[PDB]
Parts: C-alpha cells; structure tokens; sequence
C-alpha cells in the first residue's frame, strides 16, 4: 500500500459503463449493477495510470497495432496516459504508441453501440474517447511490478 | 526568454522562480497540490503575466485543470495552463505537455503525489450549481409542508 | 443597508409622501415592475406603510433578488443551448446524479411541478419563480 488510486466505474460519454468481464472481453454496458464494471485506478506516474477490473484483476492494455486487450501481467502496454478535454471529460490514451509522422496518440474508446475501438480510430476531441470516472472510494495499492 | 507567434508577451526563467515562490506560500508542505478553492487566490497572487486577475473564474473554468481527490490540482497542470494562456494555443503544446510531464517525473522522487484524475473544475461548478436548485427545491418543499400542516388550524 | 443605501430609498419616498398604490409607483421609480399581486405580497410581509417599514421591505426585496438570481443562474448553468427550456429529462437526470441528488420520490415532485404543461421541456424561469413564491 504505497500508491494512492481509487475505485471507481468509467461512465463513457456514448452512455455505457466501461465493463472488463470474467472472459476478458472488454466493453461498454448499461447495467448499472454490474460487480465488473469496478476498476483500480492505480496512478503509476505523472498523469499516468493503469486499469484494473476489481473483480477479475486484468489490466486493460493496447497492443502495437492499436488493439485493446487484458493482460494477467503488469507491463509496459497497461499504462495509460491521463488527460482532459475541455476541461470536462477525461481520455486515456497509449504511453508508447502513436500514429507514426502523425504523432497523434491512441486512445481508449467505445464507438455509439457501446463497442470497443481501434486505438487509432480513437480521437482525443470526440465522444469515444470521452469518460468519467465515478469514484466509489479512495484505495491504497502496492506497487505492480512491471513485466514484459 | 520564450516566445511564441501566439504569445502575449515573452515568458523567462524569474516568471518560473516566482511561479515557485507562490506555490510554496499555498503549499508550504509540499505536497504538490492545491486545493480548488484557493485556486482563484492563488492565480490572483502571482506576477504579471502569468498572473490571472481576480475576477478569474470566467478564465480558470476555460483552462484544462484535472482534480484529484478531492478537489485537489497537482502544480504541473495548473503550471501548464497557467503558461499556455500566456504563449498561447499551438499544436505542439499538447506534446510539450507529455515531455514535461516525464521530466518533471524524472527529477522527482516522491512519487507519493501522483493520484488519478476524478473529476474537473467544470464540473465541480455543475455539482455546485446543481446543489444550488436542490436546496432551492428542499426548502420549497419544506415551507409548502408546514404550510400544509398549520392549516388545519 | 448602507448609509448609501437608506439615502436613495429616503430620496425615493420622500418623493410620493404612503398609499398602496404610491407604493406602486415608488417602486416604478427604482427601477421595478413589480404585479399587483407582488406589491400586495410585499404589504403584507409587513393601507398606509411607514419609512422604516419601506426600508424593511426593500432589504428584503433585495435577499429575494438574489436568491432569485442564484437559482436562475444555476438553472443557466444546464441550459447549454440558451434557450430558456431545459428538458424533464435531462433535470431529473442532473437532479438525481449531481450534488446532493433528489431521491425518486423528491425528483418526481419536482418534474410534476416543473413541467405543467407535461410536454417534457421546463421553461425554468417559470420554475425559479414557484420556488421563490413563498
Ligand atoms: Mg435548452
Ligand atoms: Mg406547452
Ligand atoms: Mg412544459
């Protein structure tokens, strides 16, 4: 119990709650009482942060080519950088990989029905990648190691 | 100095020393945030430019100003809006952001202050404004009960 | 009140010395509108009204004022297009989701009294003003 996160839903501005089921398959949902819509919120450094399904503990991660997916393993691909835009919703986005020339980053996103995106089809100034944490409480976290 | 093609007036060095100076009156333990509501002082008691004159508010709800729990600002966003509005907007200044970010976690060993975003300063001012209608409503409501309770006499 | 302020009030009463219906156009000359049933709500929060009595209605007028504007700038906060209407829904979803949310039974009331016409849109104006009724 060394990092200060907190437990909390992700409410995405398309009308879902961010959802990490028991299968891995990561989505929106509009059950409103579901136990794995929970995450960790783990600060990991300034303004980053890694994502934990309370129930299952898979980190949400995103792979060289853009795709999200769990991982049992703490590394590199479940660090997310942290922002906000226009000072109203906050974005999550890859801290290593990017749109090559275009230096655009990519982001966590759920598409209209609720389904998850492509990294890079994932834009910081639209509903996609628009979230709000909806914090239950403040929680202490040890530190995970970083694998790879 | 540094200057930009958008920027009001050119920034240097002593503006962030005294930026410091300021901060450390708000945060003399050095835990690296402030609470929102010394915000507005805050920005109000730094030099000019990176000074933001009360009556802030209109300014501050524009600027990208994440809050921690609870309602909490870590100095490097306030650091970083505060200086944007005086250099101005630019494409890379969203990348500027992301390497100061890393630079300011290379040279700081205590991590004890990275905490995740919660919430913003505009919607702060929503929680607020809504609890402004509900109060409104409660004691409209209280006032027509007992009003219906003393008729009986 | 201000020195100031009990000043520009003497000024205005002096100026009619007072009847219900100078009443009415005391007020007329700060500026004031206020309906027939208005100015009988203020008489009676206190035919022939005495200085002292005015000062006291006016102070009071003043509070009313800026509650009446706290709440409809409130209100402002949630009309995003400007319009003047707020829709049912998005109240009753702001009202049981931020700030000291409203239970079922509280939002239920409030939508009942907010949207009269029932066509799903409150013009908030209308809804500052029952809750300042008193
Ligand atoms: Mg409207
Ligand atoms: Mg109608
Ligand atoms: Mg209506």
């Amino acid at each position: 119990p060394q990092l200060k996160g907190i437990v909390t839903k992700l409410y995405s501005r398309q009308g879902y709650h961010l959802q990490l089921q028991a299968d891995g398959t990561i989505d929106g949902t509009k059950d409103e009482d579901s136990t794995y819509t929970l995450f960790n919120l783990i600060p990991v450094g300034l303004r980053v942060v890694a994502i934990q399904g309370v129930q299952t503990k898979l980190y949400l991660a995103m792979n060289s080519e853009g795709y999200l997916y769990t991982s049992e393993l703490f590394t590199p691909e479940c660090k997310f950088k942290e922002s906000v835009f226009e000072n109203y919703y906050v974005t999550y986005s890859s801290m290593i990989y990017r749109q090559q020339q275009s230096g655009r980053g990519w982001y966590l996103g759920l598409n209209k029905e609720g389904e998850i995106m492509k990294g890079n089809h994932v834009k910081k100034n639209k509903p996609a990648a628009h979230f709000l944490p909806k914090p239950l409480k403040v929680a202490m976290y040890k530190e995970p190691s970083l694998h790879d | 100095s540094v200057a930009t093609e958008e920027s009001t007036e050119p920034l240097s060095e002593d503006d962030f020393d005294m930026f410091y100076e300021i901060w450390e009156k708000f945060d003399p333990e050095a835990t690296q945030f402030i609470e929102y509501s010394v915000l507005s002082d805050f920005a109000d008691a730094l030099s000019e430019p990176l000074r933001i004159a009360k009556p802030n508010q209109i300014s501050l709800i524009n600027m990208d100003l994440p809050m921690v729990s609870g309602d909490r600002i870590h100095c490097m966003d306030i650091l970083f809006a505060f200086t944007k509005r005086v250099l101005g907007e630019s494409g890379e200044m969203d990348a500027l952001k992301i390497q100061m970010e890393e630079k300011f976690m290379a040279a700081n060993p205590s991590k004890i202050s990275y905490e995740p975003i919660t919430t913003t300063l505009r919607r702060k001012h929503e929680e607020v404004s809504a609890m402004v209608i509900q109060r409104a409503f409660r004691r409209h409501l209280l006032q027509r009960s007992l009003k219906h309770a003393s008729f009986l006499f | 009140l201000t020195e100031e302020q009990i000043a520009e009030f003497k000024e205005a009463f002096s100026l009619f010395d007072i009847t219900t219906k100078e009443l009415g156009t005391v007020m007329r000359s700060l500026g004031q509108n206020p309906t027939e049933a208005e100015l009988q709500d203020m008489i009676n929060e206190v035919g022939t009204i005495d200085f002292p009595e005015f000062l006291t209605m006016m102070a009071r007028k003043m509070k009313d004022t800026d509650s009446e504007e706290e709440i409809r700038e409130a209100f402002r906060v949630f009309d995003k297009d400007g319009n003047g209407y707020i829709s049912a829904a998005e109240l009753r979803h702001v009202m049981t989701n931020l700030g000291e949310k409203l239970t079922d039974e509280e939002v239920d009331e409030m939508i009942r009294e907010a949207d009269i016409d029932g066509d799903g849109q409150v013009n908030y104006e209308e809804f500052v003003q029952m809750m300042t009724a008193k």
